[PDB]
């Protein structure tokens, strides 16, 4: 039960790990759709390359 | 900011591409609390044992 | 441990239920939001009502 | 759709609002079904003993 204690911890680490990483990469993802959608959705057809 | 120059003359699938992204944002953490709480009811009986 | 079960699932239809509705109303909000930026990301000013 | 007429001339506010209504979305429902998923453990939980 110590040994499974031991592995336990290993894996909150390894949970811990993964949620921070992968919330903070996709909310800086989210940062950067909210960038594209607000200021550019299609505001380049807007402009068109014209 | 991301990127260097990053297909802006068409950039909607990128759009669409981040949107399944955050949507991953939604399931990886809903995974990720639900396994780590029931690991921790799992310790938590583990130090009951 | 029975009767837990009972009060545990009433529990759970009403988070269900509130997490249904408010997550379809929130979707729907987050639509217009969508609609408003991609239809009219300040698009009405090219529009400008002229 | 939303609003009826809702100051449709310059709506440009709005938007800001619906985004905290956006994020109050995550928060709202990132709760409730965490409140959920717990008590679905504790009712396996349940179920075991």
């Amino acid at each position: 039960l110590r040994q499974r204690h031991t592995e336990l911890e290993r894996e909150v680490s390894r949970f811990e790990d993964q949620t921070q990483q992968q919330r903070q990469q996709y909310a800086q993802a989210k940062e950067s759709l909210t960038t594209l959608n607000r200021l550019i959705p299609q505001v380049t057809l807007l402009l068109d390359e014209t | 900011r991301q990127g260097r120059q990053y297909q802006a003359e068409d950039l909607e699938a990128l759009q669409n591409e981040l949107e399944a992204r955050q949507e991953a944002l939604s399931l990886s953490v809903n995974e990720g609390g639900e396994r780590r709480m029931e690991m921790r009811q799992e310790l938590e009986q583990l130090k009951q044992k």
